[PDB]
RNA sequence: ACCAUGAUAAGGAUUAUAAAUUGAAAGUGUUAAUAUCAUAAUCAAUGUAUGUGUAGAAGA
């Protein structure tokens, strides 16, 4: 059928759907769910100075 | 040309749902006709899509009757291919209308809206003085003042 | 079923042409050289050898085999996995006519005979010369294989 | 009429043929389900006055064995037959053939959307169906042109009731000369289904669909629940699964009340 | 003219030619009586009726 | 009924015949009849069109047995005769491959025989002068869209096509209302439109390239400033060329010579009839909307916040540059009120495509404007007063003019391969069609042009649904009365 | 005339618009030209009234004043739903 | 409903009134008129070089004259079969659920090339076998003694077997070469089945 | 009649720039002078100040006139009457007499006729007379 | 499948705690007795699962 | 920037696929009028020829369609008050589909168009060559 | 102020034998769950990221 959006190229963003017809430097999007689910395990970081302690207040 | 804001596109399928409020808004079909016979070329996809808005608005108020069913089922794949047919026609004449237009606009040397292309002028999106200072898909800054497609003289 | 052997003929191509050019760089007595075609070649091969165990059941792995085995033993690597690997896949590699002869009407003028000095596939059944379905059938490589047999009939 | 929750077709047929609405009709004071009143001559001819056999009196027996046994013959004419029989009404009119012709259906059923009970006869189907297609009676292969002849598979239902061969032709022009003599080897079809199979649910009925790979399939099953999970309003269908626990307590409620 | 493209008139869904009538979806929502609408209409009475009547 | 195969183009011998499509876009929309003939053998089949482009004539050929009714010009001698345009909206109806079509009106034969008489005036002098009332020319109006710029474009056609010297102005505004204006390099207090000019000069020399080369300047300075290895003006053809052919900006101030010399030595000549006729004569008549400068643009600043001037802090409204300053209407006007000149003759039209105002206004949207290009001159005009010329009043068509001009457009159209073409059975009958469009357009010219556009539009015509019914009807009963 | 304007300015030369006045004559099977008309609104006054529903108020008044004029176009009229009022708002 | 406040004369919204006068009257002239009034095989030919120029076959035999033959002829074996002249290329093409095979044999069961591996399965090995062949053929002609001839197009039997998708492919694939493969009969070769060696059990249980 | 918007566009919510739908507020609807701009009443009352700007510049522009006022001896005998101010009586026919039906107040007079009464001093015609043809004379019009 | 095993579950624990109801802790006739084993037959397993549910019988 | 689903994708056609909103002008008519009339008559066909090239591969009559092939290829019935997800899915299927995968249009040298002209000859701008 | 309010969802039968009218419609009639402060003594509140919502609008 239409193979014009059916696999992720890993160079594009997610949303910013590629046009490139090939295959072959492609990974499906099952996969490219995994990958972003194991890619977004980190927390920004908490600001210290920024806001004083309750007891401080 | 005067809009020359970034735009959302739109899908056919959604733009074609208007209908007789914009899609086939009789004025602009008329101005397109009007395009069309200027160019010097038969405005047939034009004027399928006239017949089948006329045909179509004509009974727009009607309610069809509850289906008694048939199991071949023929009536329904019948009345499925022919909507599906004129929904065709009407993609075609919608590509034919842009078409027509970024050709005239470059004959004329009108600078299109944002992120628009001219195939003589402008494969990639033209941008000028964007809200975004950067490409919106490219990635990449663009020139002040914007860049001038066409030539100078007038 | 959408798999492709080019990344896998890509990195072994690599190995042999770094195989070769080692002799070569060998005979031209340039110690540099072949020192640094052997750490290359040693790059190559961790990088490689997850290419072969995935794809060491393929049509395409079973023809390299003996010369990626000579370019491992002139690199004189012996307890390599990958060598072990290709010791076994080479250890294991080397380990009803009828009563009458009639014609079908299908096969009319002359019938295709698969002469029978020329031996059909290796995986194929040899079915008597009268259960036919037509000599085509008993050419050499189009003869029904076990499991080609347990899907489809001819 | 007036239809409420339901189809005025599915609610016709309610009021006309069922145990209530016939009993209401004979007379038997019923409330949830009534009879339509004052049809004239379009009540149907069984339930008719002064024809059929009173279901009033047919409660008595117990058994359908009983009621044979006991039950006199019914009236064989009638004012409302002699309706019927001026009409034209003593048996409906013919419909248009469809055992000639092929099955313009809307979806194909997916591969993965039948139990694998079915999927296994299908696939023995569609193997000795290949291999035997050649040896049909001879009166149909002396005019069907097999040069042209394709089947891409066949379907068939849960348990396999039905089988649906999936068939087209190399040339589209060929589909006109090859339908009637493919319907007419339905039962040929069915008699090598006896035959060679014999892990079979049951003998199926027949039928072809034409697709030169123009019918679209449908989505996997497990695509299919993915997708309705994912879109499904999540505050709707817990109000209603919490309903639905409810009721099902209530009623476990009612059973250990009862002593 | 008129009456040249009376008999090159197309009938059927063709090239160029297709329902958007609504004959498919809804079907024959177009009356057309074959009888003069006394008040307003008139066509001459067929003169075997009439020769009938007089005899 | 498929007589499309059994069709035979015609022998193509002029533009118009060309114009012809492939018989599958007009099979239908020109039906083709069938005539049998007895030529060596009884039998015979040709399938002709029913309807043939409107002949290609001449001027000349033209007669008054043609009145109401219509010809074509070939591309040729269209681009022959008109290197400058077709002013207003004559082209709106001339696509490429499509025929040059024109009416001849009763005011058209006139015109025609008048310039017939205008080619050899010396002899005729005294019919032109009862015919003019002694008047320098005509000056024709009417309402909106009635016919007033087709006219002048056959005007200029037929004395083109007679060899005679021709001043064609398309669009006056492209004079009084051009881009911008420059004043005068020569003429102290006059001002310029240097594009105009040398655009009119340009076109004006390769129109009259013969007569303009066969000419002598007779008043004119021989020492014109010149660039290295172009050869000096020697007649008038080759002073237009030295005029508008020059590099920027060295034409700016080239072009008001070359005008000024130009419109001296038109004024001299007392020989050969000159044909004059200007589009839109109200627009070098009254005004043009550009103004004179501020004084302080002219006279000089050091420093902003000395003289107190309020030119950037305030806009104001200076007198209007009235169309008589001029350089180009300086030599009209000197040609048309002094006498002793019975050489020229105007033949000049008013026009009326003003925006449109009655009594409020707000502001139009830019997408639907169909005056978008329309002049904002909300003024009156009374040809009478306003000029010198005889005014020739011309109204809308009168149905023999509109049938004649409706059925060119439509059958042309299809023809050429642009109209209805294979959905022909979608549209009404031509009597249904000029029926409606005369009740949309009152037989206004320009309002049947935009009705004939829009009856793409239509939606409450029931004719071809009633005929389709009917005939499928008779078709279905014939069927199972054989049956 | 519509309001004292002719009605190709009052409706602003729109086809699909002036077409609905023109149908009571030819469903009458009658002459535009033998009849002149003018059509004076009561309604709530607007600059511009080109739009499909002031149409529509037209037709329905122009097909009204020629059933009163003559009775026997009454027929076709009806038939033709000229005669029968929308009623939204 | 959310029309329901228009009238029914509304909601079709008959028009043209006006034509069903005109309609009766002409039907009936029509039938008046009717009234008063009541009061494929194939082209010719004929020149036999006008049949060879046409058809690329001269009919007339036009060869060594053999009379004085023998008075009564042997029949062939298989009289009904269409002829095959020894320049026939007889191509199979075998399908299968997974695969599909293709084959070229000589007139004289010799195979030509060796054997070449869904729809796309069997389009693609059909072009590349003929791609292949037409070389194959020129050398073997060639050799035997027969030249090609500017613009003679190789004389085709091509038979398929196989109920599968890979045939139309295939087919579809020696159509595309009509210019230098002329297809003289397509025929199908799927065998008759009879008692047969047994059959894996999958198939019947 | 007239075709130009008269209404400002509602707010109901963030409109994008599509197909059928432009931005609120651009630079193409009032000419480019919406740049100047919260609540729907401020916003139609300077759109009605546009509005009414636009008005009296073309009213003005289509006025070609001017209204020297002139003693009651030396004015044409249509305008020797009493005239009542503007929308104290019905609209005054010039003079229903002489079948000059025609308001009397938009009435204007060609400056080639009053020099008899305008510039009295000055003894040589500033304007030169004024060139009226001849109807009662056979020309190319009347000649078919 | 995250919302899928969400929207399986929550329903019970909703159910549990907010929706949870207060506890205190001869051949016509065989024919009818009949129909009401072939109901509880069918429904045999939900009934089984919300009699589970309420008496927190359940291996998550 | 932050990525969007609003890629115009401009690698094919000769419209960026998702076309941006395009508005007619009668501003834009009357330049089209002129520009045209000055080629008429400067006798410059080039553009002309490539415009009805144009025109003639672009403007050629859909094959219709076969029973069982519909429109939408998605069943649409799924997203139940999801609106907009359908809104999102149609965007990408309207993306996906391309003018380019257009395969019901007929375009193409394998066509066959007996109603506009194909070769640029057959033109009355070449009328001359037509008399005999 | 510790009364027995009440919201919520759920059941249903009746009516076109006209082609007229600007308009061919409205009458009629049911189970659960939930809920119930007031006859009383006061007080100033690279590699990359997708939401529900909100406003306008298989009749086993
Ligand atoms: N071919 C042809 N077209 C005509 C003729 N008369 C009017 N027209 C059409 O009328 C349209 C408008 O042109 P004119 O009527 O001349 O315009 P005008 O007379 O200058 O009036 P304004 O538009 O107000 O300036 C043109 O597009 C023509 O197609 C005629 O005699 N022959
Ligand atoms: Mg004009």
């Amino acid at each position: 059928g239409v193979l014009e959006g059916a696999m992720h190229k890993p160079g594009e963003s997610g949303l910013q759907a590629g046009s490139s017809t090939t295959i072959a430097g492609k990974e499906t999007w099952s996969q490219f769910s995994t990958k972003m689910r194991y890619g977004r395990r980190r927390i920004r970081v908490i600001d210290v100075a920024a806001k004083m302690s309750y007891e401080y207040q | 040309n005067t809009f020359l804001t970034s735009s959302v596109a739109t899908p056919p399928i959604s733009v074609i749902r208007t209908g007789p409020k914009w899609w086939a808004d009789p004025e602009r079909m008329v101005r397109q006709k009007l395009m069309y016979f200027t160019l010097g070329v038969d405005q047939l996809p034009l004027r399928r899509t006239a017949v089948i808005q006329r045909d179509l608005q004509r009974f727009h108020m009607c309610k069809p009757p509850p289906r008694v069913g048939d199991s071949t089922g023929y009536k329904r794949s019948r009345a499925a291919q022919l909507n599906t047919w004129y929904r065709r026609i009407q993609y075609q004449e919608y590509h034919m209308q842009h078409l027509f237009t970024r050709h005239v606009w470059g004959l004329l040397r009108v600078y299109p809206g944002n992120t628009t292309k001219i195939q003589g002028k402008a494969d990639d999106g033209y941008v000028g003085y964007d809200s975004v200072p950067f490409h919106r898909y490219n990635r990449a800054p663009l020139p002040f003042p914007a860049r001038e497609l066409y030539e100078r003289r007038k | 079923s959408l798999h492709n052997p080019g990344p896998f003929l890509d990195g072994a191509l690599q190995l042999i042409k770094l195989h070769l050019a080692h002799k070569n760089a060998a005979a031209d007595k340039n110690t540099k050289a072949c020192s640094d075609i052997e750490g290359e070649f040693l790059r190559e091969l961790e990088a490689f050898r997850p290419c072969f165990t995935m794809s060491s059941s393929l049509k395409v792995a079973k023809l390299y085999t003996k010369k990626l085995h000579g370019a491992l033993s002139y690199f004189q690597l012996y307890d390599d996995p990958l060598m072990r690997q290709l010791d076994m896949i080479i250890g294991k590699q080397t380990m009803l006519d009828e009563r009458e002869e009639t014609v079908l009407p299908s096969e009319l003028p002359n019938p295709p005979k698969p002469d029978p000095s020329t031996p059909l596939r290796e995986r194929a059944l040899k079915v008597p010369a009268q259960h036919r379905g037509h000599w085509v059938l008993r050419d050499p490589d189009i003869a029904i294989t076990r499991e080609e047999r347990r899907t489809d009939p001819w | 009429i007036n239809s409420g929750d339901q189809s005025p077709y599915r609610y016709v047929e309610e009021r006309l043929y069922s145990k209530p609405s016939r009993l209401d009709r004979e007379g038997v004071k019923v409330n949830k389900t009534y009879a339509l009143q004052g049809l004239g001559d379009l009540e149907p001819l069984r339930y008719g006055a002064n024809f059929g056999i009173s279901e009033k009196d047919a409660l008595k027996y117990e058994t359908v064995a009983e009621k044979a046994k006991y039950m006199e013959p019914p009236i064989p004419y009638s004012s409302l037959a002699a309706r019927k029989l001026a009409a034209g009404a003593l048996w409906p009119a013919a419909p248009d053939p469809e055992g000639m012709i092929s099955k313009e259906v809307r979806l194909l059923r997916h591969e993965s959307s039948m139990s694998p009970s079915a999927r296994a006869f299908s696939e023995r189907v569609a193997y000795h169906l290949r291999r035997s297609l050649k040896a049909c009676p001879g009166h149909i292969a002396e005019h069907i042109d097999f040069t042209q002849l394709i089947i891409q598979e066949v379907l068939g239902s849960r348990r396999s009731k039905e089988i649906y061969i999936v068939w087209f032709t190399v040339d589209p022009g060929a589909r006109f000369e090859l339908e009637p003599r493919l319907h007419q080897l339905n039962h040929w079809v069915q008699q090598l289904i006896i035959k060679r199979v014999k892990r079979r649910p049951h003998i199926p009925r027949v039928t072809w669909i034409y697709d030169g790979g123009r019918l679209e399939r449908e989505l996997p099953r497990d695509v299919k629940q993915e997708l309705q999970s994912f879109v499904a309003d999540a505050a709707t269908t817990l109000e209603s699964r919490v309903k639905y626990l409810k009721e099902l307590d209530t009623m476990n409620q009612r059973m250990k009340d009862i002593p | 003219e008129e009456r040249i493209r009376e008999l090159m008139m197309p009938l059927e869904v063709g090239e160029n030619s297709f329902a958007a009538n609504g004959q498919a979806t809804h079907g024959n929502l177009f009356y057309f009586r074959e009888y003069p609408m006394y008040p307003g209409e008139y066509v001459p009475a067929e003169h075997n009726t009439l020769s009938s009547l007089r005899d | 009924k498929s007589l499309a195969a059994m069709y035979m183009r015609p022998p193509v011998t002029c533009y118009t015949d060309a114009c012809e499509a492939p018989v599958a876009m007009w099979d239908g929309a020109i039906p083709l009849k069938e005539t049998r003939k007895l030529k060596n053998g009884v039998p015979v089949r040709t399938v002709s069109r029913t309807y043939s482009h409107p002949p290609q004539l001449t001027p000349t050929q033209l007669s008054f047995n043609d009145i109401n009714s219509m010809y074509c010009v070939g591309n040729d001698e269209l681009i022959q005769f008109f290197p400058e345009g077709l002013g207003g909206r004559v082209f709106q109806t001339m696509p490429p491959g499509h025929p040059r079509g024109f009416l001849y009106r009763k005011e058209t034969h006139l015109l025609n025989l008048f310039v017939d008489k205008v080619q050899h005036w010396h002899t005729k002098r005294s019919v032109l002068s009862s015919l003019t009332n002694g008047r320098t020319g005509f000056i024709v109006d009417g309402p909106t869209g009635c016919g007033k710029s087709a006219l002048m474009c056959q005007v200029v056609h037929f004395a083109r096509s007679r060899n005679i010297v021709t001043l064609y102005v398309p669009d006056a505004k492209v004079w009084t209302h051009g881009e911008w204006c420059w004043p005068s390099t020569i003429l102290p207090g006059f001002f310029d439109a240097p594009d105009a000019a040398r655009s009119f000069l340009k076109y004006f020399a390769v129109a009259n390239r013969a007569t303009l080369t066969s000419w002598k300047l007779r008043c004119t300075p021989k020492d014109l400033p010149t660039e290295q290895g172009e050869r000096q003006p020697q007649n008038l053809y080759e002073l237009c060329e030295w005029g508008h052919r020059a590099v920027a900006p060295a034409s700016i101030d080239r072009q008001s010579v070359c005008v000024k010399f130009l419109m001296d030595e038109l004024s001299e000549e007392k020989k050969l009839p000159v044909v004059i006729v200007v589009d839109g004569w109200n627009l070098f008549s009254h005004e043009t909307h550009f103004r004179y400068p501020h004084p302080d643009f002219l006279r000089g600043l050091a420093s902003f916040n000395e003289s107190s001037t309020d030119i950037d802090l305030y806009p104001q409204e200076l007198p209007r540059i009235p169309a008589s300053r001029l350089s180009f209407v300086r030599g009209l006007n000197k040609m048309i009120l002094s006498g002793d000149d019975p050489n020229k003759f105007f033949i000049t039209c008013t026009t009326r495509d003003f925006k449109p105002f009655d009594g409020i206004s707000g502001f139009p949207n830019v997408e639907t404007d169909r005056f978008a290009n329309s002049l904002d001159e909300y003024a009156p005009y009374d040809p009478e007063k306003d000029s010198h010329f005889h005014p020739i009043q011309i109204g809308n068509f009168d149905e023999y003019e509109y049938r004649s001009f409706l059925r060119f457009l439509i059958n042309s159209g299809e023809l050429a391969g642009l109209g209805w073409g294979p959905l022909w059975h979608a549209s009404s009958d031509f009597e249904r069609k000029l029926y409606k469009i005369g009740f949309l357009s009152g037989r206004n010219p320009q309002g049947v042009v935009d009705h004939y556009h829009q009856e793409l539009v239509w939606r409450y015509d029931y004719q071809r649904t009633r005929q389709k019914q009917y005939l499928l009807k008779r078709r279905m009963e014939g069927m199972s009365r054989g049956a | 005339t519509v309001m004292g304007k002719p009605l190709s300015l009052v409706l602003d030369n729109k086809a699909w618009l002036m077409e609905m006045v023109l149908m009571p004559f030819d469903e009458a099977n009658l002459d535009y030209r033998d009849f002149d008309v003018h059509i004076v609104s009561e309604g709530h006054a607007m600059p511009s009234i080109a739009n499909e529903i002031a149409a529509f108020a037209l037709r329905m008044a122009v097909a009204n004043a020629l059933v009163k004029l003559i009775p026997l176009t009454r027929i076709p009229l009806k038939k033709s739903g000229l005669l029968s009022v929308d009623r939204r708002r | 409903d959310k029309y329901r406040r228009v009238p029914m004369l509304l909601k079709p919204q008959q028009g043209g009134q006006q034509y069903f006068n005109h309609f009766l009257i002409r039907s009936t002239n029509d039938r008046l008129t009717q009234q008063d009034v009541d009061n494929v095989p194939p082209p010719r030919v004929l020149g036999g070089d006008y049949f060879k120029t046409r058809f690329g076959y001269s009919l007339v035999k036009n060869s060594e004259m053999t009379q004085g033959p023998v008075d009564y002829s042997q029949l062939d074996m298989w009289g009904e079969m269409p002829r095959y002249t020894s320049d026939m290329v007889f191509l199979y093409l075998v399908s299968r659920r997974r695969n599909t095979y293709a084959v070229a044999y000589t007139y004289e069961g010799k195979r030509i090339l060796n054997t070449y591996t869904s729809t796309d399965n069997g389009h693609q090995v059909t072009s590349m076998y003929l791609n292949d062949l037409l070389p194959k053929l020129r050398e073997m002609r060639a050799s035997e003694g027969r030249p090609m001839g500017r613009g003679e197009k190789v004389e085709l039997v091509v038979r398929v077997m196989g109920f599968y998708n890979g045939r139309q492919g295939a087919v579809r694939a020696v159509q595309d070469r009509a210019n230098e493969f002329h297809v003289r009969y397509f025929e199908d070769i799927t065998p008759f089945p009879l008692n047969g060696p047994k059959m894996p059990r999958g198939v019947f249980k | 009649v007239s075709t130009g918007e008269f209404d400002h566009p509602p707010f109901q919510f963030r409109q994008r720039h599509t197909f059928n739908t432009t931005p609120l507020h651009d630079a193409n609807r009032f000419g480019g002078r919406t740049a100047y701009l919260k609540d729907p009443r401020t916003v139609q009352f300077n759109v009605d100040v546009w509005c009414a700007q636009q008005t009296l510049r073309k009213r003005w522009k289509q006025r070609d006139w001017e209204v020297i006022e002139i003693p009651f001896r030396l004015v044409p005998r249509e305008q020797q009457r009493v005239i009542p101010e503007l929308y104290t009586d019905i609209p005054q026919m010039t003079d229903p007499a002489r079948n000059d039906f025609s308001n009397i107040r938009n009435k204007v007079y060609d400056r080639e006729e009053l020099q008899g009464v305008l510039f009295p001093a000055a003894g040589t015609m500033l304007y030169p007379p004024l060139q009226r043809v001849d109807k009662q004379a056979m020309t190319l019009d009347k000649y078919l | 499948l995250i919302r899928q095993c969400l929207r399986d579950i929550v329903p019970v624990i909703e159910y549990r705690n907010r929706e949870e109801p207060a506890r205190l802790p001869k051949r016509s006739q065989a024919k009818l007795r009949f129909r009401i084993r072939q109901r509880l037959l069918k429904f045999q397993r939900q009934l089984a699962v919300a009699n589970a549910i309420a008496s927190r019988s359940v291996l998550y | 920037s932050k990525p969007s689903d609003n890629v115009a994708w401009y690698d094919k056609g000769p419209v960026e696929w998702l076309p941006r909103p395009v508005r007619l002008t009668y501003d834009h008519l009357d330049q089209l009028q002129q520009w045209m009339m000055r080629a008429t008559l400067d006798g410059r066909t080039e553009e002309f020829n490539r415009i009805r090239d144009l025109h003639r591969e672009w403007s050629q009559h859909p094959l219709m369609p076969v029973l069982g092939d519909v429109e939408p290829k998605f069943p649409l019935n799924l997203f139940k008050q999801n609106h907009r997800a359908k809104k999102r899915f149609l965007v990408r299927w309207h993306k996906a589909n391309t003018p380019a995968n257009w395969l019901w249009m007929p375009r193409g040298p394998t066509v066959v168009t007996p109603l506009h002209r194909t070769n640029p000859t057959q033109y009355p701008e070449n009328w001359k060559q037509m008399v005999q």
